[PDB]
C-alpha cells in the first residue's frame, strides 16, 4: 500500500525497455534460424559457456542431442518487470516463485526458449547424486486432503502414494521416479508433473550482522560466475549444479 | 542449591548462554551450588563474550558503510573450541563411547534435513560427512551385532571397543519440519556432539585403523554420495563379522540401498546397484510383487531375510523370503 | 588441521568419583513395533482414538504401532525430529 | 528566540537532494587505516622486488576547509547543523556565500562523520572529481542553488 518513488518507478520501464527491446531481438534470430533463411544474421548456430572452477570460461557448440537439465531460479535483475513472453515460459515451467528448481529434457525446440529466460534462470546437467539427494531430501505432491480440501501438496513421505498416483506406467516407488529422471525414458513427462516444482532454499538466508556481510561476498561472486549477454548470439551459461 | 534466577544472575550472563554453556558442560538440574561456581572461570564463557564485542563491533563496520574492514574483521576472528570440554567431562575414551549412544542420534537425524533459514547447509554436510564416517569405520573392522527396522527408522547395535553402542537412522525421504520444534536447542547439541564425534573418530581411526581423515572419490560421490564412495586406506571375533563371505549380493532399485549396503559391507558381502548403472552376483534383493527376469544361477530375497541372518547369527533359510509372499513376523532383538 | 590429535591417550580416570554424576541414562531398548510386527500389537479401532485423545507425554507409546506387508510401504514417520527434540530437552531441562 | 544568522542551519536540504548527495559523496571515500596500510604493504612487497596518479577523496577537515573555501579549491560543501559550539561553524556559510563557493547544510553530524572514516565531521567538501562524476558533481551543485540557496533567500533574514 505503500508511495512509490520517482526513481524507482523510471528505472522500471528503462530496466523494461531493455528486456522488451533483448527478448524481441532474441526472438527475430531464433525465428530466422528455424526457417533456413540465414542469409544476413549474427550466426547460424548454438554455443554453450560452460563456467567452472580462477574462472575458466570454456566455449562448446550445442549438439543436437537430447540433454537433462536442471533448472534453478534467481530473481535477476533488479528494476525488471517480467515481459508476456517471460510469464508464458515461466508459467509452462512453472516457475513463478524465486528459489525453485524444475527438470526439463533439453532440445533443439528446448534450446530457443532458454535464450529469453537466462537472465532469469541458472541452469546446468546436474548428476546422479544432485538429482538423488534432491528427491529425496525435497518433494511435494499436489493430492486430496483427508475427505474434502484438495489443494494440499505435503511430502514425498511414501511409496504407496506414488503406487496411487502413478502405478500403471511402471512406476511404484521414489527411487523408480529416481530412475526417470535421471534416465530419459518413457514416464519422464509422467513424473515431471509429480514432483511439479522444487523447493530449494535461499542462499546465506537472513538480514543482520554475518547475514549481511554473506550475502555481499555472495552478491559480488554473482557477476562474476554469470553473465548478461543481451545480444542476440548468447551463449548460455551453464554452472556446476553439484556445486551450487 | 541454587534458583535458575541465582544461576543467572551470578554468572552475569544470559539465559540463552547460560543454557548453551549448560547443554556443553553437561550440567543438569535447582542446579548444584558447586557445579554453577565451577562454571564461572571457564575459556568458553570469555569467548562468548568476545563473540559479543565481535557482532558490535562488526555491525559498526556494516552499518557505517565501510565494507573492506568489516570483511577484515573476519580475518580476525578466532572462535571457540570445544576441545577441553571434553577432557573434563569424558576423561576416558570408554566413558565418551557410553555417551556416543545419544551423540548418533541427532547427527544421524540432522543428515536427513532439508536446509532451512534455521539450519545452513554447510552444518548439515558437515554432520552427513561425519555420519559416512562412522558408517565407513563400522562397516571397516567389522562392528555389527543387531539391526532392527522399525516404523520410526533403523537401529543398529555395534560393539565398538567391546561396550555395545545404540543409534538410530531414519528412512532417506523429506522429512516435514514442525515450527514447532527451536532450531536453536538443537543446534548447539549439535555443535556438541559434533566436536565429540570428530575425537572419537580420531582416536578409533588411529588406534585400531586407517588415516584420519579420509580421502573421498569425486566421480564417486557424482554417483551415489554415500558410502560406497568415500575410500578409505589403513596406512573376525565375531559370527555376524564371518557371515556373509564369498557372497556377492545385487541390491535392486526397488530397496533403500543405504541402510541396506551398509549391512551386506559390514558382514562380509558385496554390493552392486541397479541405482549405479543409471557376473559374481549370488542373491537379488528385490520387493516387487510381480519379478520379471528370474534366472536360475541367483537366489531371490525380500529384505527380511538380512535383517534376520544378522540377530540370528545362522544363516536363517531364504524359504520363508521369497518374492510375492508375507514374511514372518519380525522379532525385535530386545 | 582442526580437531586432528588424541586427548585421551592412555586415559584410565573415570568420572564418576563424586557421586554427584548422574549418568544420563541410555533410552529403552526398543520392545516389538517394527515395520513388519505380530499384528496383536497392531492396535484395535476403539483404543486408535483413545490414543489421540490422552494428553501427549503421559503416553505409553509416542506413536501407533502399524503393518507393513512390504518394505517399501514403510513411511517416513514425521514425527522423529519431535522425539529427538523431547530427548535433548529431558537431557538438560529435567531434573536427574 | 534566534538570531538570523543563527538557525540560518536547521532550515536543511530535503530528503531527495541529501540522498543524492551521498550518492555522489559515498563515490568519494577516504581511504581507511587498514586499507592504506595494507596499500602500502603491497607497495613494499613490490617496490622490494620490482606510476600512480592522484587520488580523489572528499576533504573533511574543518581548518582545511576554511583553507579550501576561500582559495576557490572548494566546489561543494556540507556543513552539519549540530555541532557542540556552533559559534565553530556559524561565519562558514557566510563565508562561502562570498567566495561564491556552493555551500548546503545537512542534517547529522554523524551523517558527514560516516561519509569521510570518522565519528564526526561538522564539514566536508568535495574539492576534485573524476571525470565521469564531474557533470553529476556540477548538476548536483545547481540542484543545491535551487533547492537552498534560492528557496531560502531569507535565511540571511527573520529570528
Amino acid at each position: 500500500n505503500k508511495f512509490v518513488r520517482a526513481e524507482s518507478i523510471v528505472a522500471k520501464t528503462l530496466a523494461t525497455s531493455r528486456e522488451k527491446e533483448r527478448i524481441k531481438r532474441v526472438s527475430i534470430l531464433e525465428d530466422k534460424k528455424a526457417k533456413n533463411e540465414t542469409q544476413h544474421i549474427a550466426s547460424g548456430k548454438d554455443f554453450i559457456l560452460k563456467i567452472t572452477e580462477g574462472l575458466i570460461r570454456e566455449k562448446t557448440t550445442y549438439d543436437g542431442k537430447p540433454a537433462l537439465l536442471f533448472i534453478v531460479r534467481v530473481r535477476g535483475p533488479l528494476a525488471v518487470n517480467i515481459p508476456n513472453k517471460a510469464f508464458k515460459i515461466l508459467s509452462l515451467l512453472r516457475l513463478v516463485e524465486t528459489n525453485t528448481g524444475v527438470f526439463v529434457k533439453l532440445t533443439k525446440n528446448v534450446y530457443p526458449l532458454l535464450k529469453v529466460i537466462a537472465p532469469y534462470v541458472v541452469i546446468g546437467k546436474p548428476s546422479l547424486s544432485s538429482i538423488r539427494s534432491l528427491i529425496q531430501k525435497r518433494g511435494r505432491i499436489i493430492y486430496k486432503g483427508e475427505n474434502e480440501a484438495e489443494p494440499h501438496e505435503i511430502v514425498l513421505n511414501d511409496n504407496n502414494i506414488v503406487e496411487e498416483q502413478l502405478g500403471d506406467h511402471g512406476i511404484i516407488c521414489v527411487e523408480d521416479i529416481i530412475h526417470e529422471i535421471a534416465t530419459m525414458g518413457e514416464s519422464f513427462s509422467v513424473c515431471n508433473f509429480f514432483l511439479q516444482p522444487f523447493k530449494l532454499n535461499r542462499e546465506v538466508s537472513g538480514f543482520g550482522s554475518l547475514n549481511r556481510l554473506r550475502k555481499i561476498k555472495q552478491r559480488e561472486a554473482e557477476s562474476r560466475t554469470r553473465q548478461f549477454s543481451n545480444a542476440a548470439t548468447a551463449p548460455v551459461i551453464e554452472v556446476d549444479i553439484d556445486s551450487l | 542449591f541454587i534458583t535458575r534466577s541465582q544461576a543467572v544472575r551470578k554468572l552475569q550472563v544470559s539465559l540463552a548462554d547460560f543454557r548453551r554453556l549448560c547443554i556443553f558442560k553437561g550440567i543438569y538440574p535447582f542446579y548444584y551450588a558447586k557445579d554453577i561456581q565451577y562454571l564461572m572461570h571457564e575459556p568458553v564463557l570469555a569467548k562468548f563474550r568476545e563473540h559479543k564485542t565481535f557482532a558490535r563491533k562488526l555491525t559498526r563496520a556494516l552499518g557505517r558503510g565501510e565494507v573492506s574492514s568489516a570483511k577484515r574483521l573476519e580475518e580476525n576472528r578466532d572462535s571457540y573450541t570445544l576441545d577441553h570440554i571434553i577432557k573434563e567431562r569424558y576423561p576416558s575414551f570408554p566413558d565418551a563411547i557410553r555417551d556416543i549412544d545419544d551423540a548418533l542420534n541427532m547427527l544421524f537425524l540432522f543428515s536427513n534435513l532439508p536446509s532451512t533459514n534455521q539450519v545452513s547447509s554447510k552444518i548439515i554436510n558437515d554432520a552427513q560427512k561425519i555420519c559416512n564416517q562412522w558408517l565407513a569405520y563400522v562397516a571397516k573392522e567389522r562392528l555389527v551385532r543387531k539391526v532392527f527396522v522399525s516404523i520410526k527408522g533403523v537401529y543398529y547395535q555395534a560393539n565398538i571397543k567391546g561396550e555395545e553402542v545404540r543409534w538410530l537412522v531414519p528412512f532417506k525421504f523429506p522429512e516435514n519440519i514442525p515450527s514447532d520444534v527451536d532450531f536453536r536447542i538443537m543446534l548447539t547439541f549439535l555443535e556438541f556432539y559434533s566436536t565429540l564425534l570428530h575425537f572419537v573418530l580420531y582416536k578409533l581411526y588411529t588406534d585400531s585403523g586407517l588415516i584420519y581423515p579420509p580421502k573421498l572419490d569425486l566421480k564417486k560421490d557424482k554417483i551415489i554420495s554415500g558410502l560406497s564412495s568415500y575410500i578409505l586406506e589403513s596406512r573376525y571375533d565375531s559370527p555376524v563379522a564371518s557371515l556373509f563371505s564369498a557372497f556377492v549380493f545385487y541390491v535392486s532399485r526397488e530397496v533403500p540401498i543405504d541402510i541396506l549396503e551398509f549391512l551386506i559391507l559390514s558382514c562380509g558381502g558385496n554390493v552392486i546397484s541397479e541405482a549405479a548403472m543409471d557376473s559374481k552376483v549370488t542373491h537379488q534383493i528385490v520387493d516387487r510383487p510381480v519379478l520379471k527376469n528370474k534366472v536360475a544361477g541367483r537366489t531371490y530375497i525380500q529384505p527380511q531375510w538380512i535383517f534376520d541372518c544378522i540377530n540370528k547369527g545362522e544363516l536363517v533359510p531364504a524359504n520363508k523370503y521369497l518374492p510375492g509372499e508375507a514374511l514372518p513376523p519380525h522379532l525385535s532383538p530386545w | 588441521e582442526n580437531y586432528q590429535y588424541d586427548l585421551w591417550g592412555d586415559s584410565t580416570e573415570t568420572n564418576d568419583h563424586v557421586m554427584h554424576l548422574r549418568a544420563p541414562k541410555l533410552p529403552p531398548p526398543t520392545n516389538e513395533e517394527s515395520y513388519n510386527p505380530p499384528e496383536e500389537y497392531l492396535l484395535s479401532p476403539e483404543e486408535k482414538e483413545a490414543w489421540e485423545n490422552t494428553e501427549y507425554s503421559e503416553r505409553e507409546r509416542n506413536f501407533i504401532p502399524q503393518k507393513y506387508s512390504a518394505l517399501r510401504k514403510v513411511p517416513g514417520y514425521g514425527e522423529s525430529i519431535r522425539e529427538r527434540f523431547e530427548r535433548s530437552l529431558d537431557l538438560y531441562l529435567a531434573p536427574r | 528566540k534566534v538570531p538570523p544568522t543563527i538557525a540560518q542551519f536547521q532550515y536543511t536540504l530535503d530528503r531527495n537532494t541529501a540522498a543524492e548527495t551521498f550518492k555522489l559523496f559515498n563515490k568519494y571515500r577516504p581511504e581507511t587505516a587498514a586499507e592504506k596500510k595494507e596499500r602500502l604493504t603491497k607497495e613494499a612487497a613490490a617496490v622490494a622486488e620490482g606510476a600512480s596518479p592522484k587520488p580523489y577523496a572528499v576533504k573533511y577537515g574543518l581548518n582545511h576547509v576554511v583553507a579550501l573555501i576561500e582559495n576557490k579549491k572548494a566546489k561543494l560543501v556540507l556543513i552539519a547543523n549540530d555541532v557542540d559550539p556552533i559559534e565553530l561553524v556559524v561565519f562558514l556559510p557566510a563565508l562561502c556565500k562570498k567566495m561564491g563557493v556552493p555551500y548546503a547544510i545537512v542534517k547529522g553530524k554523524a551523517r558527514l562523520g560516516t561519509l569521510v572514516n570518522q565519528k564526526t565531521s561538522a564539514v566536508a567538501a568535495l574539492t576534485e572529481v573524476r571525470a565521469e562524476d564531474e557533470a553529476a558533481l556540477a548538476k548536483l551543485v545547481s540542484t543545491i542553488d535551487a533547492n537552498f540557496a534560492d528557496k531560502y533567500d531569507e535565511v540571511k533574514k527573520h529570528w
